[PDB]
């Protein structure tokens, strides 16, 4: 999915369109037409301190 | 002519508000230095989206050009583009945004858009 | 006021571009009269949103606003860019123990 | 079947305040207001064009 | 020399023939109350209804048989229709495949190009040429304007000098020109001077106000109640006032008990007196009399012949619920 | 040369009848629903579709 | 669109004379050279226009005598336009249908003067449809999000 700047640059584009939470990354899931699929970009996952930051 | 790296320089905050006669205005809100191809990116990306049935896009080009390659040091509050109206048709601040918002992109440093008369730089800033 | 620009100098540690002294109402209102020689009450100066919670702080370019108050006796209007506010535009420039205060 | 409708004085005795029209008006008048004073925005803004 | 009827303003209706021909064709099929999955909307001349492209496509689209339609449809329309008249059939299909459509008279811009002997592509919006298109009387506009009504049933509503004024601003929005309105002046009079005219506007205009206001008096007596009740107006009310009103319901409704009619039942000065002085306290609105309170603040779009019964004890005197 | 304003001899501080237009679009808050109107409950508007096609 | 359109034009028949002055061609050029220019908008914004088919008698144009050519039925006979007074508020009308741009409709009711009682009403469906425009787009925006002129306008 694309990733946005920041939550500002997040916008719902379709009927069918969510706003949703991977492990505290706000994210758009649409289930319909999934190229609308939009994440904030964000720490990785799972991520160490030494690796990142 | 022949002008020395400290020359023009944008740094300072001017005291100068501008006043923009056409009913929206796009305004420097950051120091900077815009190339004359930079502006006239942004004025092509902007008469793609303006109604010219109703509208007319005016383009402050008359400051000074600086040697680099000539461009121009802008200072904040430095008014750039002007959407001036023919007829009764008036915007909303989305739909006036919205418009700049194409070629907002073009221009290096930030700007803000500005409704008819003086800036109000309270506001604005 | 605003043609003025008051010029403003101070010590800086630490890494990103702070004052380690933070500014305040009380001593705009002081460069105001140390190189202006303009003489107002210093409760009339209020800060940006910013600037409310730390005081001001940062190195380089920051404005700051004055409130004039009394005209619409004089019937001051479109001669200024408004009736009550002056943007007062202040730099801060770091310097060492040599030349600064604090 | 006699229709003798419900009268004036009858219905009248279950008037009352209605806060859901009332709500519905105040909101409205609120509006008409705001957007009266848009447009005297736009007169103002414009007429601060005027030299001094 | 002759002139038809020299009367102040009976001139309302078309004549009995096309209203009561109108009223058996054009017509209301009452609503059974079924699901409605297709509302349809189709321009059919009078004489033809076909089973081509458009109306047979949509009927066949469902499985329908288009001939039954096209056959009922030109068993009514044909008679009593000049030819070359497109009209508005709407037909309601309903979730059990049965449908009902009605027959309605011409579309406005239809009458508009008719009266502007105009025909298609010949006019459009002013600023999008630069010049307006035919020259137009508010005469004509009330011939327009009497032709559609709300309901056939009862042509009177809704008025036509509310009404005509969408037409006219239809006819407007066409690049029609007009006469009574943006031009100063009104189309000359050979046999009289100007004064004249104007002496004869002045007058007119009144005897136009009064039948107007009767009309809609008895226009509102046919409706239901709950219009004939108090809703007082809010823009008296210093905004801050409303919207603090709205953070709490007691401003509103002491309010409304305090500008109010005096009727038997809202009349009682004890619970009204502590009312004023309770909105008093708060810095509502405090240059009352109450007498006055009941003009400020009174419906305002209800008409002047009930609002001045409102406003009189006497004639609202009289409504007591008996037993 | 010291500079100071003059004093107040008639009038108020801020300007009234002289107000600089405020530069801000002006939307009403009652107009676009978005914060800062604090409605009662019981007035709650706009649910004709909703709720308030069955009023009362 | 070609639905719903007159597909041919038939012609006025003028019944009765309006009056029994005739008037010389002269008052007949005189009051046509008067109509060929009219005034578009009501506000800073305003132009005059000509206009395109004014008529030759300007006496005789809309104002009696004259049938419409509107007629539907087969019995029905071009209806015959009467005299003014018989026609309702019309003077009351010319008052009050012209348009109104907002900002002055809102200043004569602030200043308390209207020209008809009716300009109340005039204001109060003219702030209706603004606020109806504002309606319908938060409706929209509800379902998904639509913005406001990003795309390129025409081709
Ligand atoms: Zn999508």
């Amino acid at each position: 999915p694309q990733m946005v700047m920041s939550r500002d640059e997040l916008k719902l584009r379709c009927e069918y369109c969510r706003f949703e939470w991977i492990h505290d990354t706000l994210c758009v899931r649409c289930p319909a037409q999934p190229s609308h699929d939009q994440r904030e970009m964000w720490l990785h996952s799972t991520w160490m301190w030494g690796k990142q930051q | 002519i022949r002008q020395f790296r400290r020359y023009g320089d944008p740094r300072y905050i001017n005291n100068e508000a501008a006043l923009i006669r056409g009913q929206w205005g796009l305004i420097t809100a950051d120091f900077g230095m815009v190339t004359q191809s930079q502006m006239e990116n942004a004025r092509l990306a902007i008469l793609r989206r303006l109604p010219r049935g109703s509208f007319t896009l005016t383009m402050h080009t008359d400051y000074e050009e600086f040697p680099v390659h000539f461009a121009f040091k802008f200072t904040t509050g430095v008014p750039l583009f002007e959407i001036m109206p023919i007829s009764a048709r008036r915007l909303n601040q989305a739909e006036a945004e919205g418009i700049f918002l194409a070629g907002r992109p073009f221009i290096p440093l930030q700007t803000v858009v500005v409704p008819q008369g003086r800036v109000d730089e309270y506001h604005v800033f | 006021v605003n043609t003025g620009y008051l010029l403003f100098g101070r010590q800086s540690w630490g890494q990103g571009f702070l004052i380690n002294c933070p500014l305040r109402k009380r001593d705009v209102a002081q460069k105001l009269w140390e190189q202006y020689k303009v003489r107002i009450d210093p409760r009339l100066i209020e800060f940006r949103e910013k600037d409310r919670r730390t005081g001001i702080q940062e190195l380089g370019h920051n404005w700051c606003w004055l409130y004039l108050p009394g005209a619409e006796e004089l019937g001051i209007n479109r001669e200024v860019y408004d009736n009550k506010r002056v943007k007062v535009r202040i730099h801060v420039r770091k310097m060492n123990s040599m030349f600064a205060l604090y | 079947l006699q229709q003798r409708p419900v009268t004036m004085g009858e219905y009248r005795l279950f008037s009352v305040p209605d806060p859901r029209e009332l709500g519905q008006d105040a909101v409205d008048t609120m509006r008409r207001r705001e957007s009266h004073n848009m447009e005297v925005w736009w007169r103002k803004r414009k007429e601060q064009l005027k030299p001094p | 020399p002759k002139t038809v009827c020299v009367e102040p303003g009976s001139n309302r209706l078309p004549e009995a023939l096309v209203v009561e021909k109108a009223r058996d064709i054009f017509g209301r099929p009452e609503f059974p109350g079924k699901r409605v999955l297709h509302n349809w909307r189709f321009f059919i001349k009078a004489g033809k209804a076909a089973t081509g492209p458009p109306v047979g496509q949509e009927f066949s689209k469902l499985g329908l048989k288009a001939m039954d339609f096209a056959k009922v449809f030109n068993d009514r329309t044909k008679p009593h229709f000049k030819e070359d008249v497109e009209l508005i059939v709407r037909i309601q299909v309903y979730f059990d495949k049965s449908y009902l459509f009605t027959i309605e008279p011409p579309p406005t811009a239809w009458f508009i190009l008719r009266a502007l002997r105009k025909k298609r592509r010949e006019t459009g919006p002013v600023p999008l040429r630069g010049h307006y298109c035919a020259l137009m009387t508010l005469e004509m506009a009330y011939e327009i304007a009497k032709m559609k009504p709300l309901c056939w049933g009862r042509p009177e509503y809704p008025l036509l000098e509310t009404r005509v004024r969408r037409v006219v601003g239809q006819a407007r929005r066409m690049g029609v020109c007009f006469i009574g309105v943006d031009t100063p002046y009104s189309s000359p009079v050979k046999d009289m001077t100007e004064q004249q005219y104007t002496e004869e506007c002045e007058r007119y205009r009144r005897i136009h106000m009064e039948q107007y206001t009767t009309l809609r008096q008895r226009e509102l007596e046919e409706a239901p109640l709950i219009e004939r009740l108090h809703r007082p107006n809010m823009s008296p009310l210093t905004d801050e006032q409303i919207e603090e009103g709205l953070r709490d319901p007691c401003l509103l409704d002491t309010l409304w008990r305090a500008s109010h009619p005096l009727s038997p039942y809202h009349r009682d000065l004890r619970e009204r007196e502590l009312a004023r002085r309770y909105l008093n306290a708060r810095g509502w609105v405090k240059d009352m009399t109450p007498e006055e309170m009941r003009i400020v603040f009174m419906n305002y779009r209800l008409p002047e012949g009930e609002k001045r019964k409102q406003m009189d004890e006497a004639a609202m005197s009289g409504e007591v619920y008996w037993t | 040369r010291y500079y100071a304003l003059p004093h107040l001899r008639t009038g108020p501080p801020m300007p009234t009848t002289l107000e600089q237009p405020s530069g801000e679009f002006p939307w009403g808050k009652f107009s676009t629903m978005v914060g800062g109107t604090r409605i009662h409950p019981l007035y709650r508007p706009d649910g004709f579709f909703k709720d308030n096609m069955y009023p009362a | 669109k070609r639905t719903g359109k007159p597909a041919d034009t038939p012609d006025y028949k003028q019944v009765y004379l309006p009056y029994d002055a005739a008037p010389t061609e002269r008052e007949l050029e005189r009051e046509r050279r008067r109509f060929k220019q009219a005034y578009h908008g009501r506000m800073e914004h305003r132009k005059l226009v000509e206009v395109k088919e004014v008529p030759l008698n300007v006496y005789t144009y809309g104002k009696e005598g004259m049938s419409l050519p509107i007629a539907i039925f087969k019995d029905q006979k071009d209806p015959v336009i009467g005299p003014e007074w018989t026609y309702p508020g019309i003077y009351e009308n010319k008052i009050a249908a012209q348009h109104w741009y907002t900002e002055e409709l809102f200043d004569k009711e602030s200043k308390e003067a209207f020209e008809s009682p009716w300009q109340q009403q005039i204001l109060d469906n003219q702030v209706k449809r603004r606020m109806a425009k504002v309606m319908f787009r938060m409706r929209q925006v509800n379902m998904k999000a639509v913005d406001l002129f990003q795309k390129e306008r025409g081709s």
